[PDB]
């Protein structure tokens, strides 16, 4: 009973993990039913086997190898062409150096000096990053990686 | 849970029957799915609350919105069972029921209804039917084989059986009947060569 | 100008809407012949890198899209590639023949009758300087011969 | 890499912000601003 | 039932791939008859195998 639990429960993460990996939150195959109480919860193994192979055939057919795109952003030209806060970055870091508390900028795209931490917030969504190429060719549209 | 209607929707009668045969067969504890999608051949063609298989699944599917078509759903599922252990009693074997649902009930003749109404008289039918194939011997595969065919031709029966053929020609001129086309005229012609 | 043409089907330079498109013909290629067909039977693409030699600085981005515009569609994820800095810009992040999947663009053969089509989008449009100093295009294909 | 690499599975346009903090910027760190001119941020994205 | 539906699918997708590899289109094994439903579909084990 015990490890049963236990490989329920490693299974519903498994099959979470494919719901990320898949980026959809409908798929479910796992529909609980292993844990047949008036047997004693018997025939979960097989049918933990074929949730696992249904989840493992769903994968290999929705595959799609997505294109990889890198990016390269500037916070300093980003800053002065900011559609609501437009400033100079590197001015404003000085200013607020030499100060002992300062800000700009608007919610999402914001610099400040926090306290004793110098903060500089840039909102994801205010990137314009939809418009870097056409819809075409490419469904679902997500960030993987940042350096 | 094992089934929804994302695959139950299709348009094949009989892939439906296949893909809700085993589950029948869990809840019948029947012999073996095939047999289980036969019997659903027969109780879909009897239509008992008139549900056909794709009403079936969906209503299943459905979580017992009916009022009076639950009744009916259960009379079906109780109709089934009736035909289940009607064959489980009658011992009729897998291939017997396969050829005889694939005539339709043609091959076995039926009395005042299409197909075969579920009483006395097709059980009494299906009974005799049973016992002539036990009766049948070695050659009863390939008996059974064009008996599935209108091929099963009056001396080739005269041999199978051992009797002889002008024995079962004055049974045919004396029943009336020109050719075996069901198994009403075929036990006619049985009894006359019994009382005989 | 605002819009320009020029070339056949198949080997093609365009401004179509706001995207610059290049098609070559992979068939019009002449692959063929580079070699003799002796100790040779079956003769097919798998790789294709792309160098975009042009004067590009810090923070700047190339946009590109290779698609394959051929008769034989594979399914999705191979059929194009993206490139964002050009310097050798495979597509890929590492260059491994061992992949477990199959690498992108790879079964084609080695002179369909298909084309490559290079895009550039927002070349209207943001991407100006970029084009207007770049000189051209380098590909670098590597292929097998059974 | 066996498990999933940082900063992986936000969306492309996401709401969501990304916050750069220097710590002891008041402090220890002036001169290491003081020089500095701006920051470049190299993101890399899938789209299906 | 299932499961051997699932297993044929891969076995099927497998065929495919080994096909595209090779750039052959005439090679074929999996012929079908696995599920011999006479006797509840068994022995495609060893068949696929």
């Amino acid at each position: 009973y015990q490890f049963f639990d236990l490989t329920q429960s490693f299974c519903l993460m498994a099959q979470e993990a494919l719901r990320r990996e898949l980026t959809d939150n409908g798929v479910t195959f796992i529909r609980g039913g292993a844990w047949n109480g008036t047997t004693a919860g018997l025939m979960a193994g097989e049918t933990l086997l074929l949730n696992l192979a249904e989840m493992e055939k769903v994968w290999l057919e929705r595959d799609e190898r997505a294109l990889e795109v890198t990016r390269t952003v500037s916070l300093a030209q980003f800053y002065q062409a900011l559609s609501s806060d437009n400033f100079n970055l590197t001015e404003k870091l000085t200013q607020f150096l030499r100060e002992g508390k300062g800000n700009v900028g608007a919610s999402g795209n914001e610099l400040k000096l926090s306290n004793r931490q110098i903060e500089a917030s840039v909102r994801l969504s205010d990137l314009k990053i939809f418009s870097d190429y056409p819809e075409s060719l490419g469904n679902t549209r997500q960030l993987k990686q940042v350096s | 849970p094992s089934i929804s209607e994302d695959m139950a929707q299709s348009h094949n009668r009989e892939l439906q029957a296949e893909i809700l045969a085993p589950f029948i067969a869990a809840t019948l504890h029947l012999a073996s799915p095939d047999m289980a999608r036969y019997i659903l051949l027969w109780t879909d063609n009897l239509r008992p609350g008139g549900l056909d298989i794709a009403g079936f699944m969906t209503l299943v599917l459905k979580e017992s919105l009916n009022a009076n078509e639950t009744t009916q759903l259960v009379q079906f599922c109780h109709v089934m069972a009736q035909l289940s252990l009607s064959v489980q009693t009658l011992r009729l074997s897998e291939a017997e029921l396969s050829v005889l649902v694939i005539s339709g009930f043609a091959v076995l003749g039926a009395k005042n209804q299409p197909a075969g109404q579920h009483n006395i008289d097709t059980l009494f039918s299906l009974y005799r039917f049973h016992q002539w194939i036990n009766g049948l011997g070695n050659p009863g595969s390939d008996t059974l084989d064009m008996l599935r065919q209108q091929t099963l031709t009056a001396d080739r029966l005269a041999s199978v059986m051992g009797l002889d053929i002008s024995m079962v020609t004055q049974a045919m001129v004396s029943a009336g009947v020109n050719q075996l086309q069901c198994w009403q005229d075929i036990n006619t012609v049985l009894q006359w060569i019994d009382v005989a | 100008e605002g819009k320009g043409n020029v070339g056949a089907s198949g080997n093609e330079l365009k401004l179509s809407n706001r995207q610059i498109e290049a098609s070559v013909r992979l068939s019009d290629l002449k692959i063929f012949s580079d070699y003799p067909e002796s100790l040779g039977n079956t003769r097919q693409l798998k790789q294709v890198s792309v160098t975009l030699p042009a004067l590009v600085g810090p923070y700047e981005d190339i946009r590109a899209v290779l698609n394959y515009g051929g008769s034989i569609v594979m399914p999705r994820g191979c059929s194009a590639i993206a490139l964002s800095h050009g310097v050798n810009d495979s597509g890929q992040f590492m260059l491994d023949f061992n992949d477990s999947r199959y690498l992108p663009f790879e079964g084609i053969s080695v002179n369909d009758s298909g084309s490559l089509t290079l895009s550039f989008p927002d070349a209207t449009d943001r991407q100006k300087a970029l084009l207007e100093s770049l000189s051209d295009i380098i590909l670098h294909i590597r292929y097998t011969i059974r």
